[PDB]
């Protein structure tokens, strides 16, 4: 009854939630994903025309993996844990782009999310780009919450 | 360099997989690929100066080299001075040379053992003549398959000709779209031709009197003469043994009498077959369908299948 | 669009460098079924369900891989010549030998009709919750009454219609109708 | 798909007699390349063609 | 049997013209444009490292001896909102490649009716040249009767 | 380090190799059938059994064989396999789901290496053929590494290379050998570049073996006795590269003189003059006309190719300066011969 | 919180079990999609081979039917008054049951 | 009764086309576009924070020793310019954004239009059809007589 | 008879709808445009 | 006069019309790879039924339409005829 | 890991992997799964 205006109320909402865990493929649109990044948004932004030659997409493919190429060497340099005690809450992580005038980036693990020696791969958030003008002095720069 | 470029690397790896290493096979190999590029380059070289279109074209200035056009035609007998017209089946860019590109590199895909070896499923592809009228003129897809059957059924029962096969057609009990009597389907249709709605026979009531009504059965419905003899046979539980044998064949009672094999015996939908047997399944239950049950009860000791049918009417309010 | 789909999943296999591979799926995590979303039911996510599971991301390429091959077949159909529409079947046939045979589905189910009092019984539910249970941490080795009530298993309609649109398509080539069912020849 | 040619096809579709031999290699070798019949050779399916 | 052929012809016209602009659909030039559209959006990363560079350059001082420095300390954040400045501006260019060539599919798409608002035509002048047919022979019998 | 799977290939060997896995050890006799096909009369789909019999003994020690088979199916039903030649059958009432197996009673394997029918009673009858007996056993002695550098071949095998053998498994045998020693003497360097062929390969018992995989270790040479590779700008502006004895021109003066031409339209910057604009000379040298004879079998040779070679400019080696065919007349060669 | 996730870890599981089990995925042979039968048989054991009765849509007897719709409906609106009140469910309407 | 029937067919595909095209009224790309003119006048607050702390960084001196000095005592001026010349951009963004939505509005209600009247006009052939019935019906009887 | 009144309905639908459009001549939407465009406008004495 | 006349095709040719399994012959593809590698460098000086069920080149169809609408444009112009083929005559 | 048995392993087919000894004394998992009738074969980085 918490979920009746939206879900239960009616029979076509209620068999399209149903038949989600069982039919996910039905529902997945390869073009629109929740948690998609802004580089998948980018690379479709950029396939969003008429005229789809093959050097136009494999140079939207490598404009992407460029982006890809930034946020995959990223640097953490220091963390900072929001609770009282390492077992519970989350980390937060600060990442550094490799450019002179760095960028600076920042994501989330939860710890609760770990189980059985292992975080789990929703544990982390995606990296965010941090739109500050940031000049630390060696790397002298913490996150706190 | 000589025939390893039209095997893959694959094949070529095995043929000298005892003789020379791999870094050995792999330098023979793209060395094959060169030359059968450079044999590509100098045969289209030689026959494009040769082209007519050109050489009548005065101002191009195409200087054919005689040198290479001279050895060629001496190897390939006349070969570069003799240009089709496109849609020609001696066309090197024909259907009938995709044809032959195409059988040539698929022939191969199965072993001539396996059931699959393309020769073996159709024979007569490789006998078939690269001919102007096998490109050009136009018959039925039908007839070219009903061609192909025949061909195969004659083979296998080893008759004469096309109309033998059409007589024993016409008395084959063991199939489901069989006894076919080819005669009497070519009988049949030109009376619902000539005479559409069978009107002229039956403002003629004296010859309609000659013949009996099961015959004017067939006229309509397709009964053909040895199906008459099937449905009009008596069945005793003395001679169901050896009629069975008669209509069924060598196919085990038990193995017909279920649903699945039903369905592709006598090519029945899965709504047609309910009609008969009705709705039963591969579990424990069965039920009633169309207000009649079919259920086979195997007898315990001496293992005999006895098939009951039970038939429901409700004399009284069904609701 | 077809090269980008080999990228995912060729059906016909891989060779590289002149030897066909082992894999069929070029994406190594549907090789080897890796899980990368622990709490798919926290939120109504599609996508949330197959990183749980990553078998849907099969599904859904290979119904892309449909989708192509019927939208070939389509584009060719539309091409009202002789050649192609011998193409048009090419692709058609490319598309059920990828399905195989449709399913034959058993009509006697264990489905009586029941009251609605009983189907939605409070007894049949928690029965059905505690075999679960069971089963999900191995344990054991009013039962069979309660439980012949539940609802039944369906196929995907989405995946069923492709064999119904396969089989209309192939129905008209085979006649000499157009794709949507006109005659070609006149009366 | 065995015979390699549409016994179900209605009597006004027309074709060529080279242009059904392509139909019927073409669907051979589609079957064969999926593997839909079993144990096609290797090597073969490995060349440029 | 004069007045439908001058219909039957000019219904042919059109059929042939909207023919033509729908099977060629996008021109050289329309190919053209788009292409500068989505060439204009792609400097975005060359312009994001060609103004992290000049923050880097200007943050060192360029003043030396008795008098030091000369260091831009507002270089980052100069240099930050140039890149977010310039991330709109490729934005708007982005869309205007993407409406673009939505302009011309639902051009295309009147085409498309277009187009078969004339074949429908002239297979009912066809049609109508057929009753008009059978006009002309119940007027030769009413001639010879 | 060489790994050992036992997967079949896809489709009935991979159904015959989970049999194997899940009912035996390593070790192991199985009677694996190859030939598996669906009977016409007694059938009406086109499911198989997939069996393998298991041998009593060796590994996963057994008292009585087994027919272990894998079906499709999911309703419960019985699997009877009978044999025609021994006239018995072997049967499984109310067969699992998935993979079951069928003991044998009489433990006599020689009336398995026939024919077999194994029926469902419902739809599914397979024409069990082929028997292929295998001995699943591994001899560390037939684990082997060939090594095909240069010359000879040399051999490694996992009985004397191996410090810790590995579990037997049908899953995965891991065979981790030691630094095995190459002799590298004996490499053909062809374009200053050999590679090193190892084959990995394994055998069982019977005598099949378990496959081969074979890797190429690319061994470069670095030569001392060639110059750098150098970048000169001429005096007269030409810009080259100067490898062995050869001068690759790396600019063009063709812009410093189109200016001229280009003062009076695109008339003349288009022209057959303008093509004919000279770019100078690739440093210290000269141009030298060669005037080659017609063909003749007498003093040619059977072949029409004929090549130009040039000697004692940077070292006392020879480099190709042309090359090409005989003709009738005679061929006007012009180069420029660096000194 | 702990029963809700193992609500939500039955609903996994039981799922899981149901979609290898389709027999829309098992004749394409392409997919890969390997059916883990130790879990098949035991849920067929407690379920009476209810993962091998799949159902076209449309029929009453489907889990995405309006029938079961229907009882997920009753089930859970029936207790909205006491059984004492003249709107109770099945007070107002004996039929339904 | 041919002639009717061209007619029903071409009314018939202009009622199809143009209810395709209300049912799916904006596009997978024109809703791109829209996101992007959306993205673009979103960027207000992070180049008014990364310019208003240019401003603050250029007003420190930069040169010390025995010359001091050189605060750019406009800075707050300049980036108080720059953030209204940049909201006027914003504007016109946001401006162009709503312009392009209300486009493909008054578009949708023209498609309504186009298609109701093919809808009434396949049900005026349908009429149509049912008076050449009756049409055929009086000849028939005219024939007997 | 039947063949006019479908007439008389399609005409019908076509003087509702652009009698609609008419009267509700500008948007919301369309009124919003116009208000940034003038308030892009309207910066050019505090630039200054 | 820039295309010249068109070419005369001899329409007897080599070409006779074999079976698939002879024209497919993997003995005449090897000896037609073996010829071709024998004339590109002169070495040598069956053969004569393989090689003749080779397929024959044929001429450049695009190239062939010139001669085809220049031939029809030049009909309708000696006629009283439009670009279409029209009369442009009133009958 | 060696396959599941009754007389070994008892009823419940789960099993865990610890570590001992690396930073703490303690017990720490490391991995955590179900047994099957063949064999399963993990490999861990252990961390010294």
């Amino acid at each position: 009854f918490i979920d009746w205006d939206k879900y239960n109320k009616r029979y076509s909402t209620w068999a399209g939630v149903s038949q989600l865990v069982y039919y996910p493929e039905n529902y997945i649109d390869p073009t629109m994903r929740i948690g998609q990044t802004k580089m998948m948004d980018a690379l479709l932004q950029s396939v969003s025309q008429s005229q789809l030659n093959a050097d136009t997409v494999e140079d939207a493919f490598m404009s992407y993996l460029t982006s890809f190429e930034q946020v995959a060497n990223l640097k953490v340099i220091s963390a900072y844990h929001d609770n009282i005690n390492n077992d519970q809450g989350l980390t937060y992580f600060i990442g550094l782009s490799e450019t002179d005038a760095g960028e600076y980036y920042w994501r989330s693990v939860d710890h609760s999310k770990f189980n059985d020696g292992k975080f789990a791969a929703n544990a982390w958030s995606e990296w965010h780009k941090i739109d500050c003008p940031i000049n630390p002095y060696k790397s002298t720069i913490r996150p706190v919450i | 360099l000589t025939d390893i470029s039209h095997s893959s690397f694959n094949e070529f790896r095995q043929q000298v997989s005892e003789h020379l290493s791999w870094s050995e096979t792999h330098d023979l190999y793209h060395d094959a690929q060169q030359a059968q590029k450079d044999n590509r380059l100098y045969e289209a070289r030689i026959l494009k100066r040769a082209n007519p279109q050109l050489q009548n074209a005065v101002h191009l200035a195409i200087l054919a080299p005689n040198a290479e056009l001279i050895g060629y035609n001496n190897q390939f007998s006349g070969r570069a001075s003799q240009y089709v017209a496109p849609g020609t089946v001696s066309s090197m860019f024909s259907p009938a040379a995709y044809l032959t590109e195409l059988y040539r590199e698929a022939r191969n895909l199965h072993a001539s053992d396996s059931v699959y070896y393309l020769d073996t499923r159709r024979p007569d592809l490789k006998s078939m003549a690269l001919s102007q009228q096998n490109m050009d003129i136009e018959l039925s897809t039908l007839s070219l398959s009903n061609e192909l059957l025949l061909e195969s059924i004659k083979t296998e029962s080893k008759l004469e000709n096309y109309t033998k096969v059409m007589e024993m057609l016409s008395t084959f009990r063991p199939s489901g779209a069989t006894p076919y009597h080819d005669a009497y389907e070519n009988v049949r249709e030109v009376i619902q031709l000539q005479d559409p709605g069978l009107e002229q026979l039956n403002a003629s009531p004296a010859i309609a009197g000659l013949m009996h009504q099961a015959s004017l059965l067939g006229i309509n419905a397709s009964i053909s003469p040895e199906l008459f003899n099937i449905l009009t046979e008596e069945i005793t539980e003395g001679n169901a043994e050896e009629l069975y044998k008669k209509n069924f064949g060598n196919i085990e009672p038990a193995s017909l009498a279920m649903p699945e094999y039903l369905k592709r015996y006598y090519n029945l939908s899965d709504e047609e077959l309910s009609q008969f047997i009705g709705k039963a399944s591969n579990f424990g239950q069965q039920e009633y369908s169309n207000n009649q049950l079919i259920t086979p009860v195997v007898n315990s000791s001496d293992g005999t299948v006895k098939v009951y049918r039970i038939t429901r009417e409700y004399t009284t309010n069904a609701y | 669009a077809n090269r980008w789909l080999k990228y995912v999943w060729s059906p016909s296999g891989y060779i590289v460098h002149g030897q066909i591979q082992n894999y069929q799926w070029n994406v190594r995590p549907l090789l080897e079924d890796t899980s990368w979303n622990s709490d798919p039911l926290d939120s109504v996510d599609p996508d949330a369900v197959a990183q749980h599971d990553p078998m849907h991301y099969k599904v859904s390429t290979f119904m892309r891989t449909l989708d192509l091959l019927i939208a070939r077949g389509d584009h060719a159909y539309r091409q009202l010549e002789r050649d192609t529409l011998n193409e048009a079947k090419m692709w058609y046939m490319q598309a059920l030998h990828l399905l195989g045979d449709k399913p034959y589905l058993p009509l006697s189910t264990t489905w009586s009709d029941p009251r609605l009092d009983r189907a939605a019984d409070i007894t049949t539910q928690n029965a059905h919750d505690s075999a679960i249970v069971a089963l999900r941490q191995n344990i054991p080795t009013r039962s069979a009454n309660t439980l012949t009530d539940l609802f039944l298993p369906q196929i995907n309609e989405v995946m069923m219609n492709y064999w119904q649109t396969l089989a209309q398509r192939v129905y008209n080539l085979r006649h000499n109708l157009s794709i949507d069912g006109q005659p070609l020849y006149l009366p | 798909q065995y015979l390699l040619i549409d016994n179900q096809v209605s009597a006004a579709i027309k074709t060529t007699r080279i242009a059904e031999a392509i139909a019927s290699i073409q669907l051979y070798v589609n079957r064969a390349l999926e593997n839909v019949e079993e144990n096609a050779n290797s090597g073969v399916i490995s060349r440029q063609f | 049997k004069t007045v439908l052929e001058k219909s039957k012809a000019g219904a042919q016209s059109r059929f042939d013209s909207y023919g033509k602009l729908y099977d060629e659909n996008i021109n050289a030039g329309e190919n053209q444009a788009m292409t500068l559209r989505a060439s204009a959006a792609g400097l975005t990363t060359a312009v994001q490292a060609s103004r992290l560079a000049g923050a880097a350059a200007d943050l060192v001082p360029n003043i030396f001896g008795f008098a030091g420095g000369g260091s831009r300390w507002g270089a980052i954040a100069e240099a930050t909102g140039y890149v977010m400045e310039f991330s709109a501006n490729v934005m708007n260019t982005e869309a205007d490649k993407i409406s673009q060539s939505e302009t011309y599919r639902r051009r295309r798409q009147e085409w498309e009716i277009q187009r078969n608002n004339a074949e429908a035509e002239l297979k009912q002048i066809d049609a109508q040249l057929k009753s008009l047919a059978v006009r002309r022979e119940a007027a030769v019998l009413q001639k010879t009767s | 380090k060489l790994r050992i799977i036992h997967n079949g290939y896809e489709g009935q060997k991979r159904n015959q190799c989970n049999l194997m896995n899940k009912y035996g050890k390593l070790g192991d006799k199985f009677i694996v059938y190859t030939s598996l096909g669906v009977n016409p009369n007694n059938s009406s789909n086109k499911l198989m059994f997939y069996p393998v019999y298991q041998y009593s003994g060796n590994t996963s020690g057994l008292n009585q064989g087994r027919l272990l088979f894998h079906r499709d199916t999911t309703y419960p039903s019985k699997v009877e396999a009978w044999i025609p030649g021994a006239k018995r059958s072997l049967t499984n009432q109310n067969a699992a789901i998935g993979d079951d197996y069928a003991t044998d009673s009489l433990n006599k394997p020689d009336d398995l290496k026939q024919y077999i029918f194994m029926t469902d009673s419902k739809g599914t009858a397979t024409d069990v053929s082929g028997p292929v007996e295998i001995n699943t056993a591994i001899s560390p002695a037939k684990v082997q590494i060939i090594v095909k550098a240069g010359g000879k071949e040399q051999t490694f095998t996992a009985d004397k290379d191996v410090s810790i053998q590995p579990s037997p498994s049908f899953d995965e045998m891991n065979y981790q050998f030691n630094a095995l020693e190459i002799d590298g003497s004996g490499l053909n360097f062809i374009n200053n570049s050999a590679s090193i062929d190892v084959t990995f390969t394994a055998f069982a018992e019977d005598g099949r073996k378990l496959g081969y995989e074979s890797f190429s270790i690319p061994v470069t040479l670095k030569v001392s006795t060639d110059n750098a590779l150098t970048l000169h700008h001429n005096e007269n502006g030409a810009q080259y590269m100067q490898w062995q004895s050869y001068r690759t021109r790396l600019n063009t003066l063709f812009a410093r003189q189109l200016v001229a031409r280009a003062t009076t339209g695109i008339d003349t910057i288009l022209s057959m003059e303008t093509q004919n604009i000279q770019e100078p000379q690739l440093g210290k040298g000269f141009y030298a006309t060669f005037v080659i004879p017609p063909y003749n079998l007498s003093t040619h040779g059977d072949e029409r190719w004929f090549k130009l070679y040039i000697k004692h400019v940077v070292d006392n080696n020879s480099h190709i300066i042309y090359s090409g065919q005989l003709t009738d007349t005679n061929i006007n060669i012009t180069l420029f011969i660096p000194l």
